[PDB]
């Protein structure tokens, strides 16, 4: 038997506010453990000491509640720059076991993205291929749609997105689609578009290029 | 006060083998719990080995044997020779000074892909257009593509501007390998007019190439 | 009963030991015997036992054997490889463990070195971990060497605490010690018989005497030298010993 942690995930908020996520222990564990903060592509730093103690070098925003089992975590005047997830562990026994991580959301209010189309570079059709790439730029709601269309043709399992991690700066984040074709396809039609849906557009957005026109 | 960093990750294929050395940057790695911890990307963590202050080992359960932690005080270092990779563990490896709790804990990756490619970039730059410009900004960039090593960094300007230069997550193409495209906007009055170069550099191989972009022709 | 990292030590001494009663109490988790196996311990005799106690969590009681490591092991308590004598342990929660967490119970986590075998060390010292003189000072590069067990009534089993008893049977060159209880039949008076008093082996017919050994003696010999009388034990009571019936 060991014990298996678990965490109500994928929080959202907005600033200044109240969150409190718990921590289960599906076993009898006394009182020592601990929360992690894991910004993304980063490495963690611990909060929580061994039960609510707070190590030292944090804000005072974190709120450590702890007790025999169900342990619980609460942050209080939420502040934009805690864009990570939030682990549990469990001091003491050797081989530990690990929560499942909580990522938090930060609400925002309404952005649209700044859209632009970028034509493949002569490099690449020398290659023999064409990317076409798409961006989107800064935006709350990430619940765009990017529709590429080739002569007015919806194109279909062709691309793929990426998305950046909700800016610390402007809450925002930003989109890039990549279009791949061969030169040869590429050559055979005229009219790129990337057509972009978004809560903060009252209608779609067109952003495109004509195949060979400086 | 204490900056621990580690060195020695890379891609091999199974029955492999690798030397991890978690460099003691800071002090006294002689007297210390010292601790490997592993995660698989998109997954939580999970705890790899463990040394005492007076030599103990305890492995964790999965990788039971066939796997060796060790020490070196005089040099400050640790040392993590392992072998045998079941490829199963592809994953981004830390190496934390437990201290009544952990925390202190440098970064360090690794990969153990059957195969290799280890080629490095494909770089164009996808130039500033009035289909990209809107008002007082316009945005231009770089695509960086077909690379198998996962470790790739593009910079701008030699990491001169910071104002809005984001690089997109990586793509994983059905070829196999990486791509991805990295994008700053920059006020449309200065389509040409300063430096915009970006700085590719690929760390598994040794590719670094500064590509310019300029607005179309 | 005494924490983890100053253990007790009594020395048992010469006595009579009945390690039956130890042996089948059934209240026992863990009765584990290395030199020797349990039920011949009332049975042998040697020089010394010493009994340590102390006061463990539950999942370390296998860290209590010949030939381990652990924090436990390494530098709190240390059994030698060769060990002889019997490790006892049982549970202990509702007499060790307080609501709001039991803090009396503490055990060492740092030392520069792993303990000799049955090795004791009280000190307090700052564990200087940076090169930086602590100068008895806490902070950075310094750690308090004890850590304690928060026990409490609602923990998962092998978070509770166990009492833990090691017996250690040793034998250095004395004349001899404790040993077992022994047996005691009854005098078959008028019945050639088998015997054996203390050492003493023979074959004969036992009589109630009414010689008078000094304070002191054992048995009696005769003339050209044959055990003709002795003094039974439990009792205390001159008998003779007719040789049987040949002819
Ligand atoms: C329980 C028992 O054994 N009692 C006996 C007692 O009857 C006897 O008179 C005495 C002689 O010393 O020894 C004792
Ligand atoms: C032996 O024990 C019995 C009780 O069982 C007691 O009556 C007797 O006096 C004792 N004799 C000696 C020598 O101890």
């Amino acid at each position: 038997d060991i014990q298996l942690t678990q965490s109500p995930s994928f929080l959202s908020a907005s600033v200044g506010d109240r969150v409190t996520i718990t921590c289960r222990a599906s076993q009898g564990i006394s009182s020592y453990l601990a929360w992690y903060q894991q910004k993304p592509g980063k490495a963690p730093k611990l909060l929580i000491y061994a039960a609510s103690t707070l190590q030292s070098g944090v804000p005072s925003r974190f709120s450590g509640s702890g007790s025999g089992t169900e342990f619980t975590l609460t942050i209080s005047s939420l502040q934009p720059e805690d864009f990570a997830t939030y682990y549990c562990q469990q001091l003491n026994s050797y081989p530990p076991a690990f929560g499942g991580g909580t990522k938090v959301e930060i609400k925002r209010t309404v952005a649209a993205p700044s859209v632009f189309i970028f034509p493949p570079s002569d490099e690449q059709l020398k290659s023999g291929t064409a990317s076409v790439v798409c961006l989107l730029n800064n935006f709350y709601p990430r619940e765009a749609k990017v529709q590429w269309k080739v002569d007015n043709a919806l194109q279909s399992g062709n691309s793929q997105e990426s998305v950046t991690e909700q800016d610390s700066k402007d809450s925002t984040y930003s989109l890039s689609s990549t279009l791949t074709l061969s030169k040869a396809d590429y050559e055979k039609h005229k009219v790129y578009a990337c057509e972009v849906t978004h809560q903060g557009l009252s209608s779609p957005v067109t952003k495109s290029f004509n195949r060979g026109e400086c | 006060e204490v900056q621990l960093v580690e060195s020695g990750g890379g891609l091999i294929q199974p029955g492999g083998s690798l030397r991890l050395s978690c460099a003691a940057s800071g002090f006294t790695v002689s007297s210390n719990y010292m601790s490997w911890v592993r995660q698989a990307p998109g997954k939580g963590l999970e705890w790899v080995s463990v040394i005492y202050p007076g030599g103990s080992t305890f492995y964790a359960d999965s990788v039971k044997g066939r796997f060796t932690i060790s020490r070196d005080n005089s040099k400050n270092t640790l040392y993590l020779q392992m072998n045998s990779l079941r490829a199963e563990d592809t994953a981004v490896y830390y190496c934390a000074r437990e201290t009544l709790a952990f925390d202190y804990w440098g970064q360090g990756t690794l990969v153990t892909v059957s195969s290799a490619s280890t080629k490095g970039p494909s770089v164009f730059p996808l130039a500033p257009s009035s289909k990209s410009t809107s008002g007082g900004t316009a945005a231009l960039g770089c695509l960086v593509k077909d690379y198998f090593p996962e470790p790739v960094t593009v910079s701008w300007n030699s990491g001169a501007l910071t104002s809005g230069v984001h690089t997109f997550p990586a793509v994983l193409q059905s070829s196999g390998l990486y791509s991805l495209s990295s994008v700053v906007t920059v006020p449309s009055s200065s389509l040409g007019t300063q430096t915009y170069i970006c700085n590719v550099n690929h760390k598994p191989s040794n590719t670094k190439v500064d590509k310019k972009v300029e607005p179309k022709s | 009963f005494a924490s983890v990292y100053a253990w007790n030590r009594k020395r048992i001494s010469n006595c009579v030991a009945d390690y039956s009663v130890l042996y089948n109490s059934a209240s026992f988790s863990t009765f584990k015997c290395y030199g020797v196996s349990p039920t011949k311990l009332n049975d042998l005799c040697f020089t010394n036992v010493y009994a340590d106690s102390f006061v463990i969590r539950g999942d370390e009681v296998r860290q209590i054997a010949p030939g381990q490591t652990g924090k436990i092991a390494d530098y709190n308590y240390k059994l030698p490889d060769d060990f002889t004598g019997c490790v006892i342990a049982w549970n202990s929660n509702n007499l060790d463990s307080k609501v709001g967490g039991n803090y009396n119970y503490l055990y060492r986590l740092f030392r520069k070195s792993n303990l000799k075998p049955f090795e004791r060390d009280i000190s307090t010292e700052i564990y200087q971990a940076g090169s930086t003189p602590c100068n008895g000072v806490e902070g950075f590069n310094c750690y308090f060497p004890l850590q304690s067990y928060g026990f409490q009534p609602t923990n998962g089993v092998g978070y509770q605490p166990y009492r833990v008893v090691v017996l250690s049977f040793e034998l250095l060159h004395a004349p001899a010690t404790v040993c077992g209880p022994k047996k005691s039949t009854n005098l078959v008076k008028n019945k050639c018989v088998n015997f054996n008093f203390n050492g003493l082996t023979g074959t004969g017919v036992l009589t109630e005497s009414n010689k008078k050994f000094l304070p002191f003696q054992q048995f009696g010999r005769d003339i050209a030298d044959t055990t003709d009388a002795v003094r039974d034990p439990q009792t205390l009571e001159i008998l003779d010993i007719t040789p049987c019936s040949f002819g």
